[PDB]
RNA sequence: AUAUUGGCGAGAGACCGAUAGCGAACAAGUACAGUGAUGGAAAGAUGAAAAGAACUUUGAAAAGAGAGUGAAAAAGUACGUGAAAUUGUUGAAAGGGAAGGGCAUUUGAUCAGAC
RNA sequence: CGUGGAGGUCAGUGACGAAGCCUAGACCGUAAGGUCGGGUCGAACGGCCUCUAGUGCAGAUCUUGGUGGUAGUAGCAAAUAUUCAAAUGAGAACUUUGAAGACUGAAGUGGGGAAAGGUUCCACGUCAACAGCAGUUGGACGUGGGUUAGUCGAUCCUAAGAGAUGGGGAAGCUCCGUUUCAAAGGCCUGAUUUUAUGCAGGCCACCAUCGAAAGGGAAUCCGGUUAAGAUUCCGGAACCUGG
RNA sequence: AAACUUUCAACAACGGAUCUCUUGGUUCUCGCAUCGAUGAAGAACGCAGCGAAAUGCGAUACGUAAUGUGAAUUGCAGAAUUCCGUGAAUCAUCGAAUCUUUGAACGCACAUUGCGCCCCUUGGUAUUCCAGGGGGCAUGCCUGUUUGAGCGUCAU
């Protein structure tokens, strides 16, 4: 019981690096954002404030 | 070199073959050579190992020692001799692992299945 | 452990459904036991004896039903034999060698025969 | 929804049975290559999507 | 107030869960799935969608007949059953 | 469960989803030899059914209880 | 194989401040959106003048 | 098991451990534990328990109403045992194992295997040859698989 | 006689070698995203054998220091080899509003050939 | 000059250490580069004569992965507010109880529900990661328990509407239409005694089906009870439908 | 003079290149022809002595039967009819079966675990009310059978 505990708790170590809260935690995130890093502003409507 | 168009010398091929092969495979994959004098004796040069037969270990650091077979792990592609253990301090001892073709078997487990493949074989039994 | 099928083949209808309740009986109480025990290496036995004896009943009762429609048209589809569904609708050998009266005449007359060149 | 249908009561029965960590003997076996379940589900974390 | 006050209001569904492919594409007031094009007997699926096709053809769940056909075929569609001890 | 029984002359059972309360009363009598009284029935949030079977006053849950064999 | 480096969907985001005009791909929450693709100095794209 | 030479019984003597306590759920749980604790820290059958013991006849009606006091005291102990409260003393049987094949079968974890499933924790924290690295759960699974036994 | 990027069974190569080769050498059309049609990854290597560090001691503990297993922990489930960017310690040096380079020699340190 | 593979040769090098990597050591070439020593490492690799190519990077707002300076810096300032003792614990601004001061102010920071979520509810154990300070605490982590109906809903009815059949279009996937240009289906009396139910001897105008957990609609109240359930369980007292 | 900045060397970090490997891919050649109303491909939900997947299977549920081999499986438990055997086993072979709810999906319907009718049987005093068990009831078309319709029409 012993010797599986220790493994698990070594398993554990890099996820706990990354900080996820739980083997459930899997959130992803894209590389580059669409909105962030396309388009032009000109002097009409503009997309934020 | 082969000649028949049904074998195949491809490395990958034979690999996975070994790597997966099934339970009733490894039996002859793990075949060990008899003595000079059972050799002698029945005409016969390898037969399958099986859990009850006396070996003799004569390759390794464990060369020279003798026991019964306690367990054959087709799982591990190994097999575990009686008396050749490795002891700790605290009174533990774990078995080695040894491949059968680095032995030599001694004595038989003779029954009704083994005579009719000595038998088959081509062997003498009297 | 457990019932083996060819002592189950020597025995009648009524011995098998007693067997067949006494079976349900003790894997009732060995859920009951499981329900306090993890580990219970018997409900493994019980459960292929109470299969076993299933599968020998049924076998009983498909072998009296095939000898009662022995040799007779229309048996029952699952008693019919199950190739596949092209090979149940193509021609027979009979209607496959159903030869026209004037081939007949011509095949007797002059079949394909027998030469050699060499001398 | 606390008035909901079969199927998704279903659904739930199910996702809930399945909501385990992993087994710890199964960490002894040979050659093991399982070291956690990599299809955990949480609540907060991630939708079910009916 | 198009985006995030308006991202609040959203609380129906649109699509809810199909019987014939079981996806959660089943509209619910046009009676039709958009994935499987059940309750169509014909199944829905486009030539210039291949990785859909690859996704959902034969192959990806039990084949729980086809497995068989085979090893059936090899064996000649044979009947009846085996003898013992070779004698 | 074993509250129950102490309380209302009420067995506890875990059924076949497929069941009914006919087949409930039915199989309880058939398996038991009591009389049952009431029948009711839940499905649980792990997907199987329980029912509470409750007995009439000419026979006691404890003694059926102590045969099934859990007390 | 004739269609390595092609089995994806992906379009240039066009001429602005911050990025390169390669070919991106679209969609999200999967680390792949936003990468590069199709050319021959992509990861994961197709070769120079692919063997026939 | 599948053993046919088995013997197979309940425990007939209970054991409070005045050390514990946790307050209990049924109401004839919390009678029967008022009557444990009325009767001491030795050894005690399930029939000691009752009003209708000891015996002043012979008449089949007492052993009638006793016999239904257990059917009740039964269904207390199920609740007292499971909280800790009380705990079986067990039902012992001797038996030989040979010694050579005690030295002949071997243990990976000689000194450090222990029990951790057990109740009662000195067995369980016990081990039977010290100076050879045989502990309680390792020799009953050699007993156990042994034939001459 | 001809066709065959699907299915089943075989044999091969002056092919690729884990950012390559199929999207996928691994529980990959998976995880995750989207109302939906659809989109779609990352991730291989202790050792011959787990023999995966018993025991002592400091610490609340994680751990440290001894000890031990091993051919080797300069192989410790962060595990073959372990480059660069970037960082710490020690030693040597230079420095009055950048640093680096070329030609030539002084000073200090260091070094081969050979008679 | 250099790199990945191929044919030939040196009966080439190699566990007395191959390839790779590091090196304020040595030599050769105008150079591309080649060679030797030392350290690290542990299983393969070269010279020459020829064959072949997915064969040489500083740049492409290049692609993927990694890492800096800025910098222990900007900042952690909406919603009036916290304090004392003890207990627990290795450790308490933040946990528990007690003692105080305040706030929401019944168009509440209270008590319930509908969409939606799905076990977050409750108990026991318990701190690596998460709760932008902390943590002995938690909607976190591990193991279990918990949802009981003739009367509450669904189920039934129809609304706006959707939609088969009979027909008619369309190369076809399918389109129109909902009573239509169709031989469109049931109750029972019969008579009652092969006797069980064939015709009955009168009917039959409507044409499937789906569509409301806020519309329409048969019938239940009080008291008690759990760690967590109740108009459902227990005790008492009613009612409705069908037979 | 230190500290600080920069350069050079040794050691230690950070990071995962290079080298060596490979139960994978890719291309070429050869052989073969076998899905479904006797219910397919696909889907949902279940099932292991102790499993969440992958891989198997269907309430006979990581399987039953038959045939071969001949002593294992293995993390633990457990295997005398497991053992000189009519016999292990996530073994190989496979001709007998089982095959929940569905799906072309077939009594009607389906955002419902909704609503019928017929036949046999068993239990409630019951051809009429209720309940359990078993077996059935789609459409188009072909051949035949039976019962009919029409002054369409022939002989009486
Ligand atoms: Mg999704
Ligand atoms: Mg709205
Ligand atoms: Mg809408
Ligand atoms: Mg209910
Ligand atoms: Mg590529
Ligand atoms: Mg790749
Ligand atoms: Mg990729
Ligand atoms: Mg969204
Ligand atoms: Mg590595
Ligand atoms: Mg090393
Ligand atoms: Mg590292
Ligand atoms: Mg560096
Ligand atoms: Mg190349
Ligand atoms: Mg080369
Ligand atoms: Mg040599
Ligand atoms: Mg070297
Ligand atoms: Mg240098
Ligand atoms: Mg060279
Ligand atoms: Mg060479
Ligand atoms: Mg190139
Ligand atoms: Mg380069
Ligand atoms: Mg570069
Ligand atoms: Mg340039
Ligand atoms: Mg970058
Ligand atoms: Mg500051
Ligand atoms: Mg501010
Ligand atoms: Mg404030
Ligand atoms: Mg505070
Ligand atoms: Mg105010
Ligand atoms: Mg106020
Ligand atoms: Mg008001
Ligand atoms: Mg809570
Ligand atoms: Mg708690
Ligand atoms: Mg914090
Ligand atoms: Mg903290
Ligand atoms: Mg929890
Ligand atoms: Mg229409
Ligand atoms: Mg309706
Ligand atoms: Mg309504
Ligand atoms: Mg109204
Ligand atoms: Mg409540
Ligand atoms: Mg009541
Ligand atoms: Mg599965
Ligand atoms: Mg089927
Ligand atoms: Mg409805
Ligand atoms: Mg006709």
């Amino acid at each position: 019981r012993s010797k599986a505990d220790r493994m698990a708790k070594m398993e554990r170590r890099e996820r706990n690096r990354h900080a996820k809260q739980g083997e459930s935690d899997r959130h992803n995130a894209v590389s580059l954002s669409k909105h962030l890093f396309s388009g032009k502003r000109g002097v009409g409507k503009t997309d934020f404030r | 070199a082969k000649q028949s168009l049904d074998v195949s010398s491809d490395r990958r091929k034979a690999r996975k073959a070994y790597f997966t092969a099934p339970s009733s495979q490894r039996r002859v994959l793990l075949s060990a050579p008899l003595s000079k004098e059972l050799r002698a004796q029945y005409g016969i040069k390898a037969l399958p190992i099986r859990r009850d037969d006396e070996v003799l270990v004569v390759r390794g650091s464990k060369k020279g020692q003798e026991g019964k077979i306690s367990s054959v792990y087709r799982l591990k592609f190994a097999v575990q001799v009686d008396k050749v253990t490795k002891e700790k301090v605290n009174g533990a001892s774990v078995p080695i692992n040894l491949h059968p073709s680095k032995l030599v078997i001694t004595k038989l487990h003779l029954d009704k299945d083994r005579k009719a493949l000595i038998q088959r074989k081509g062997g003498k039994l009297e | 452990a457990g019932v083996k099928a060819y002592e189950l083949r020597t025995k009648s209808k009524e011995q098998l459904a007693s067997q067949l309740v006494d079976l349900k009986k003790e894997l009732a109480e060995l859920k009951v036991q499981k329900l306090s025990r993890p580990s219970l290496p018997k409900i493994k036995t019980v459960r292929k004896s109470i299969a076993c004896v299933l599968t020998v009943i049924n076998e009983q009762q498909r072998e009296a039903v095939r000898q009662l429609y022995k040799g007779k048209k229309y048996q029952p589809k699952d008693l019919r034999a199950k190739k596949t569904r092209a090979l149940r609708r193509a021609l027979t050998k009979f209607e496959a060698s159903q030869v026209t009266e004037k081939q007949r005449k011509k095949q007797i007359a002059f079949p394909q025969r027998k030469y050699a060149i060499k001398a | 929804a606390a008035q909901k249908s079969f199927r998704i009561k279903q659904k739930m029965a199910k996702a809930k049975k399945q909501n385990r960590p992993l087994p710890q003997w199964i960490r002894l076996r040979t050659n093991n290559t399982i070291r956690y379940n990599a299809k955990r589900r949480n609540w907060r974390r991630t939708k079910m999507n009916i | 107030g198009k985006g995030t006050p308006s991202f609040g209001k959203r609380h129906n569904k649109s699509h809810t869960l199909c019987n014939r492919c079981g996806r959660r594409s089943f509209h619910v007031q046009k009676k039709t799935c958009s994935s499987c094009g059940y309750p169509a007997a014909k199944t829905r699926s486009y030539n210039w969608g291949a990785k859909a096709k690859r996704r959902h053809t034969t192959g990806t769940g039990r084949m729980r007949y086809l497995k068989h056909v085979s090893r059936r075929f090899k064996n000649g569609f044979q009947t009846g059953s085996a003898s013992k001890a070779s004698a | 469960a074993m509250k129950k029984v102490e309380d209302g002359n009420i067995l506890v059972f875990q059924v076949s989803m497929k069941a009914n309360k006919y087949q409930i009363k039915k199989a309880v009598k058939e398996l038991y030899e009591v009389d049952v009284l009431k029948v009711n029935t839940l499905v649980r949030p792990n997907g199987t059914k329980k029912a509470y079977v409750r007995l009439t006053a000419d026979y006691d849950a404890l003694d059926i209880a102590n045969r099934i064999g859990y007390i | 194989s004739e269609k390595a480096g092609h089995q994806t969907s992906a379009e240039s985001w066009g001429t602005g401040r911050a990025v390169a005009r390669i070919p991106r791909v679209g969609g999200g929450g999967t680390g792949r959106s936003g990468q590069g693709a199709f050319g021959n100095m992509c990861r994961g794209g197709r070769m120079f003048a692919p063997t026939k | 098991s599948h053993k046919a030479g088995e013997l197979i019984a309940r425990p007939g003597a209970y054991v409070r451990d005045f050390a514990q306590t946790h307050i209990l759920k049924l109401k004839t749980s919390r009678q029967l534990l008022t009557k444990i604790d009325k009767q001491g820290v030795y050894p005690f059958k399930l029939s000691h328990l009752s009003s209708n013991f000891p015996f002043v006849h012979e008449n089949e009606e007492e052993l009638q109403s006793l016999k239904k006091d257990l059917k009740s005291f039964r269904l207390g102990m199920s609740e007292i045992s499971n909280n800790y409260l009380c705990v079986e003393s067990p039902i012992q049987i001797a038996r030989w194992v040979p010694w050579d094949h005690i030295l002949k079968a071997t243990n990976p974890n000689g000194n450090l295997s222990y029990d951790a499933t057990s109740t009662l924790t000195l067995p369980g924290h016990e081990l039977p040859l010290p100076k050879l690295g045989v502990s309680a759960i390792k020799l009953k699974s050699l007993m156990n698989s042994t034939k001459e036994s």
